[PDB]
């Protein structure tokens, strides 16, 4: 998923062909100033999709809810499909 | 004196380079002056970088920033920008003698 | 995000379409000085009646009411140039280059191969679109002159060449755009506009000095009113003037004894 993400900041245009002092002074201060934001914002999500030690201990944020689910007093593989036609089987029996 | 320093040490007496600032040939002379030592410095960061890519990183980073032609002088690079970056002192000594004329 | 980042900038490009059709300069836009209607009306002080204190503050409040009406209306150009320019961004091209990350695919790895060329694109475009060719006397040509002084015999200024070398072909640098070198240009340095700037200062510190030094040698008892203290004086009568100063600049004009 993280390529996922990279692959979208991959496609980001280059904003470093209009840090030129000719595009400095032609444009409102205000514009060249949410620009030069856009740029801080970019290296910030670039430094942060490129933090791959960090999914390690994101994995390990869905393991114990996940395998507390598979702790089932049932089965490990028991579902909902599965219980309500048995069910089915259980209701539609002779009591 | 943060530009100045790299160069010519840290008490820099300021006053000299800003009543008059290093020509071109100058900056490429003490730009030559400290080659070597960068070209020691460079090598040593790379043997001891974390990785080759690091190691690739800093010696291309060096070997642009030790070209002398790639110091970015602003009066070639944008020449009618320095033109009104010295009109706009001339502009306000020309005001002082318009009053004094005026006087 | 991205889309907000292409349109602004599609808004930079438009910005500076826009300003190199008018062909302008570049300063003068962002300077309020340009901005200034330096043929306002100029209100006379003699008509405000003030008191002997109140003078400065009148100057100070013109002075700054006429600083606030030329930034306003700076304001009000960027705000005709914004609107001029985002009517005009929408009608554009963005096709700009990418940035240059390396190329990883899902599951695949990254090779050096490619970040090394990463890294060659970013300090490709550390190099300037515009350069002094400044010449580093390479180590081939230095011998060899420094030998060729020494077959003469006078290999002890061999670096006084050398650095002779070095200084005529700095001096002569000439400037490249993409390694082709352009024809016909000319640079003014920033110690040459710096020297113009002191030599111009000099000239009008020198003419302010021959004012007051007319002014001293005609009635020389007016250095004794200090000149920030001197716009604390006035009012709008002359009898108003503040007698801080009046007998003793009375009394010292009549002479030595």
């Amino acid at each position: 998923l993280s390529n996922e993400r990279y692959q979208l900041l991959s496609q980001w245009p280059d904003f470093t062909t209009m840090y030129g002092k000719d595009f400095y002074y032609r444009a409102h201060p205000e514009d060249l100033k949410k620009f030069y934001d856009a740029a801080d914002e970019y290296y910030k999500l670039y430094e942060t999709v490129t933090e791959f030690d960090s999914l390690s201990a994101l994995a390990s944020q869905v393991v114990p809810n996940y395998a507390a689910r598979r702790r089932s007093t049932v089965h490990p593989a028991i579902g909902s499909t599965v219980a309500d036609g048995a069910f089915t089987n259980f209701l539609l029996s002779k009591q | 004196k943060e530009e100045l320093k790299v160069i010519y040490g840290d008490n820099v007496d300021v006053k000299h380079f800003q009543a008059s600032p290093r020509t071109p040939v100058q900056q490429l002379f003490d730009s030559l002056k400290n080659a070597a030592a960068n070209k020691e410095r460079a090598a040593k960061e790379a043997a001891a970088a974390a990785s080759p890519y690091l190691a690739y990183a800093v010696t291309k980073k060096q070997e642009v920033q030790a070209d002398p032609s790639n110091i970015p002088f602003d009066e070639v690079l944008y020449p009618q920008l320095s033109e009104e970056l010295l009109e706009l002192e001339l502009s306000d000594i020309r005001e002082d003698e318009i009053a004094l004329e005026k006087a | 995000k991205k889309q907000a980042t292409e349109n602004l900038m599609k808004l930079l490009q438009a910005y500076k379409d826009i300003g190199d059709a008018k062909s302008e300069p570049l300063l003068k836009n962002h300077n309020p000085r340009t901005f200034e209607d330096r043929d306002y009306p100029v209100p006379d002080f003699r008509t405000q009646n003030l008191k002997a204190g109140d003078v400065p503050k009148f100057f100070d409040t013109v002075i700054s009411t006429r600083a606030s009406a030329a930034i306003a209306s700076k304001d009000k150009f960027w705000a005709g140039r914004k609107t001029e320019a985002e009517a005009a961004s929408a009608k554009a091209s963005a096709a700009f280059p990418r940035v240059a990350v390396p190329e990883w695919k899902k599951g695949k790895t990254v090779s050096i191969e490619n970040l090394n060329t990463v890294t060659d694109k970013y300090a490709a475009a550390l190099v300037p679109k515009r350069k002094l060719a400044l010449p580093v006397l390479p180590e081939g040509v230095k011998k060899a002159v420094e030998d060729f002084a020494a077959s003469v015999g006078q290999a002890k200024n061999a670096s006084e060449v050398s650095e002779l070398l070095a200084k005529s072909l700095a001096e002569k640098a000439v400037v490249t755009e993409g390694g082709k070198v352009v024809e016909g240009f000319s640079y003014v340095s920033k110690a040459v506009a710096a020297k113009v700037i002191a030599t111009r200062r000099a000239e009008v510190h020198e003419r302010l000095l021959k004012l007051w030094a007319k002014r001293l040698l005609v009635s020389p008892e007016l250095a004794i009113v200090p000149l920030n203290e001197f716009d604390a004086q006035l009012a709008s009568k002359f009898e108003g003037i503040s007698p801080k100063y009046q007998e003793l600049l009375s009394a010292v004009a009549q002479g030595n004894k």
